[PDB]
């Protein structure tokens, strides 16, 4: 068996013909590139993520929508503004863009008994 | 003409309901995938004008209805309610469908068990809230549903005992508290043992969710395999037909490969939209749903569930929602005699809230819905003309309580 | 035709009528009870006295102007005769 | 501000409602249309990629869904209940939808 | 192939139609005639027997 591949027809494992060594196949990281614009009214500093891809191959935030560059995350927690995924989204509070993780709401505990 | 069949005792069944909320996002790139890395496809590509801005656009739609589809569903309720850690619910046993925080993304049983039991151009989006979110979504409505009855989707939550919550919801279906606080532990019982029987038939289906997810999957499939497909050219790669062909010659046999993809891939768009207008239609049953058998009780019959509806809990699926309607179902019911009015020293009488009934000597009133014989006095029946016009009407006593008392 | 084919609907028009059926005898024997659970007997008077008291009207109304009633839905269930002896919105489809 | 009007009389009114519920269940077989049971037509055609099984499935559920149709509408009844010979009713007479 | 393509793309346009009107279609028999419905105007003009 020199290659292998899965479903899709995918060359995704092949066998070098020197050393016998069974190897893997991933393409290098593609994806797409958006901007997070807090509206040309108000400022102008933008803010990109590129999608599924890790940004050791591209301040800078890992999500798991991909890695977002140019706002800081905050450990913060705020009502969503402009979403971006996975449960994290952005805004524009101060005088720069930044980056938090959704706030569902507040927590009651009812006096049950 | 006078024969009426009245229950004697009832039955509380659970029963589940599956409903998808939404779908998978996915996009696609005109030039990665008609052309793929090609300079020329790239050229001849632009001489079709702008057939690659309208399928972006119709994608981008089709994943923020996704996304506003669970938005709407699930986030119904403004604040956050947690359970109290003791937990004292009338003998009442919500352990299974109430979240732990002892495993992970603090899901509860039944929805971990509903949860187990279910590259070229293209992406596939993550959504935007989370399963834990979804999560504590479905606790927050739980722990309202539980503490504050329907209270808290009217307003700011007002907590109340759980048997006392019970009791307006027997009283809403059209039977007195007193036969639930008679037959609490009967009650609770047979709740906890259909909550139980309910675990165990999931446990060994969930057909409607697997759907969805099999249907994307395949046409995803096909959109796929559909590029090594030759469109009557030379071949199905832009490689070996311009490094074997003369570019005036092989820009013809170019336009055949171009032609085909933009076909499927426009295919698959229309086929997108059609599917994601069901897939909301869905969700906007499902939001309805929940405001109208979470938030409260309903009148409409069916709509939650077979039978008179007491209250409901939500779960989150994969992709969607289950709903475990609780319902009142009524059983061993035995046969009376019955009629429309009483006549009484020449004076008609009918029941104020309930049906005259007789076991063969003596006649009695009782609820339309459980069995329970009362005497038939003044208190509980008003009176109207005279028994002369009435069809059916029977004859007997009328107790009026001052008389034997004041002699 | 060409290729072309019409598949017969697993539903006979026999098996719809006798749905129809069951659902018409259900609603005039049982009331609405058979709906919820097993089908409960009531006298047809009773439950037109249940259904006066679901709209906000006393049942001592029906008792004492049954017949008058009762002519009226006659007459009623007439008309309907009348006014099929229409259906555009299921000759459209077909 | 102190006028009221309280109806003094009824009408027992009865209405018609019209709604569909299911089609035809129609076939179409992709290769039959476009070639019409041609040999090298066919070799043609299936350079085309899954087009027609594509439109198979399609029209498939299409008729999936028309007879679920039916039967989520009308088989909301377990049993098969009967009127009893006796058409006792209080005087109203269902003789012409029975 | 254009042409039974558009076919089929009509008909799918058309049986979601269908089916919305059999979803109301079952809802009103399971409101208007296994029950008694409070809703105006659902289950025919003025109030509901
Ligand atoms: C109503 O039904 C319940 C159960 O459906 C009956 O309770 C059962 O009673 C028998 C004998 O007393 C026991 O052996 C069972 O274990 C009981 N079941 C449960 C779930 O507790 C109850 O007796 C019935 N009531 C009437 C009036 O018949
Ligand atoms: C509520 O129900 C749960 C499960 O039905 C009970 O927890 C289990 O009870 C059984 C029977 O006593 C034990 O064998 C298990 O060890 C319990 N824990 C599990 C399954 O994780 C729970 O005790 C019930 N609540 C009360 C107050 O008894
Ligand atoms: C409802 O009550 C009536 C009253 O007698 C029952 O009628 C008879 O019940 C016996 C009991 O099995 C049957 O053998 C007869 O055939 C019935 N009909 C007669 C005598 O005409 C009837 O069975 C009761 N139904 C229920 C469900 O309890
Ligand atoms: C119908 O129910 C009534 C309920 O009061 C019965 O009348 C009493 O029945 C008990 C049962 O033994 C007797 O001890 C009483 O003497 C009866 N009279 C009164 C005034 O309490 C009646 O017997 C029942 N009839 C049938 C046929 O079961
Ligand atoms: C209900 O009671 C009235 C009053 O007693 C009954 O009317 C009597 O009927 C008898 C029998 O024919 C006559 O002898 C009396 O003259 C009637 N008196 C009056 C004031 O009407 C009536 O028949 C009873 N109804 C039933 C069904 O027993
Ligand atoms: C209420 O309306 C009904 C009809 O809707 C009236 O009944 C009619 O009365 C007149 C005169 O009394 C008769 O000529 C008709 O034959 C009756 N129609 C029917 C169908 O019986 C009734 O009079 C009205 N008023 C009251 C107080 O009921
Ligand atoms: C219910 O209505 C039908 C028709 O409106 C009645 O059928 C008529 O009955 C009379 C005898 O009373 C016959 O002379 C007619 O020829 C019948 N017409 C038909 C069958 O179309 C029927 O009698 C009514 N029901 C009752 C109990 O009277
Ligand atoms: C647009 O700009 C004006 C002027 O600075 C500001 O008042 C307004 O709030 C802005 N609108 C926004 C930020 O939505
Ligand atoms: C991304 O790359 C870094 C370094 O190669 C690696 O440690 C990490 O596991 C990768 N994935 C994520 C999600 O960070
Ligand atoms: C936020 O607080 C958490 C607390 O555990 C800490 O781990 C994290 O590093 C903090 N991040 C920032 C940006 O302050
Ligand atoms: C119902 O039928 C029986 C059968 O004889 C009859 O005696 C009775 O009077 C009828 N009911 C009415 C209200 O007429």
């Amino acid at each position: 068996q020199q290659f292998g591949r899965d479903i899709a027809d995918t060359t995704d494992a092949v066998r070098d013909p020197q050393t016998l060594e069974i190897l893997d196949i991933t393409p290098c990281s593609f994806g797409g590139v958006s901007v997070i614009t807090p509206g040309t009214n108000t400022s102008n500093q933008v803010a990109v993520l590129y999608q599924d891809v890790n940004c050791t191959e591209v301040n800078v935030f890992q999500t798991r929508a991909g890695c977002l560059i140019g706002a800081e995350h905050v450990n913060n927690s705020y009502e969503c503004d402009i979403p971006i995924g996975a449960g994290i989204c952005a805004s524009y509070q101060t005088q720069s863009i930044i980056a938090y993780t959704m706030s569902l709401g507040a927590e009651n505990s009812v006096a049950y008994s | 003409n006078n024969s009426i069949a009245i229950p004697t005792n009832f039955t509380i069944s659970v029963t589940t309901e599956i409903l998808p909320v939404s779908m998978t996002k996915t996009s696609v790139d005109c030039t990665m995938y008609i052309c793929g890395d090609s300079t020329e496809c790239s050229n001849l590509l632009l001489q079709y004008g702008s057939f690659c801005t309208q399928l972006n656009r119709a994608l981008t739609g089709i994943a923020v209805e996704q996304d506003k589809n669970t938005q709407e569903v699930f986030a119904q309720v403004k604040q956050i309610y947690k359970t109290p850690p003791i937990k004292d619910f009338g003998g009442f046993n919500f352990s299974q469908i109430l979240p732990d925080p002892s495993k992970p993304s603090k899901r509860s049983f039944i929805e971990d068990l509903l949860f187990n039991k279910v590259f070229n151009g293209l992406t596939v989006l993550p959504p935007l809230l989370t399963d834990e979110m979804i999560a504590q979504y479905t606790s927050a409505l739980l722990a309202g549903t539980i503490t504050s009855g329907w209270t808290f989707g009217a307003g700011a939550a007002l907590q109340i005992p759980f048997a006392m919550q019970m009791a307006y919801r027997f009283n809403g279906i059209g039977v007195t508290q007193n036969v639930l606080y008679e037959n609490q532990k009967l009650i609770a019982n047979q709740f906890n043992s259909a909550i139980g029987k309910i675990q165990d038939s999931l446990s060994s289906a969930l057909g409607k969710l697997q759907d969805v997810v099999n249907q994307n999957a395949q046409a995803l499939n096909t959109l796929v395999k559909q590029l090594s497909s030759n469109f009557g050219a030379i071949s199905s790669v832009l490689n070996d037909i311009l490094s074997r062909l003369d570019p005036p010659e092989a820009e013809v046999q170019i336009d055949r490969l171009i032609t085909g993809r933009l076909q499927s891939l426009q295919t698959y768009v229309t086929q997108q939209l059609i599917r994601a207008a069901e897939i909301r239609a869905s969700a906007n049953l499902a939001a309805t749903k929940m405001s109208e058998c979470v938030l409260g009780q309903s009148k409409r019959v069916d709509f939650c569930g077979k039978g008179y509806h007491l209250m409901s809990f939500p779960q989150s699926a994969p992709h969607g929602v289950v709903f475990l309607h609780v319902t009142y179902v009524p059983a061993q019911e035995k046969n009376f005699t019955t009629a429309p009015a009483i006549c009484h020293d020449g004076k008609a009488h009918f029941p104020r809230e309930g049906v005259f009934v007789s076991n063969g000597t003596h006649w009695f009133v009782t609820q339309r819905n459980f069995y329970e014989p009362q005497i038939i006095t003044t208190d509980n029946t008003f009176v109207s003309g005279n028994c002369d016009v009435v069809i059916g009407i029977v004859n007997n006593t009328v107790y009026d309580p001052l008389q034997p008392e004041l002699d």
